[PDB]
């Protein structure tokens, strides 16, 4: 994940 | 929305993802974190250290509230204050705010 979600 | 985050040590109005990552790596503690304004409009990121890795979480500024996932707060400071007392990532709370360190 480029951005962590949650 | 609220602007009270502007004077907080953890808040960085002009900090890239890369700059944030290099700052966090100097602090070998899970829970090291900062908040940076993103290039995207009305958006912030929480960059934090957990399990020896750096992760980035989006925060959307929408109207009079801010949103992280499905959690909603009156302001960015309220959001950070919440996740200083409640875990954000697994068992990690936001613990060590980074002010240029």
């Amino acid at each position: 994940l480029y951005y962590w979600d949650q | 929305g609220s602007h009270m985050h502007e004077s907080k040590e953890w808040y960085h109005a002009s900090l890239t993802r890369a700059q944030a990552e290099h700052m966090l790596m100097r602090v070998p503690r899970d829970g090291a974190f900062l908040v940076r304004k993103r290039n995207e409009p009305n958006s912030y990121a929480i960059s934090f250290r957990a399990e020896g890795k750096i992760k980035h979480c989006r925060v959307q500024q929408e109207g009079q509230t801010v949103m992280l996932g499905n959690s909603e707060f009156d302001s960015l400071v309220d959001l950070i204050s919440y996740y200083e007392k409640h875990p954000l990532y697994r068992k990690m709370k936001l613990r060590y705010p980074i002010n240029e360190e």
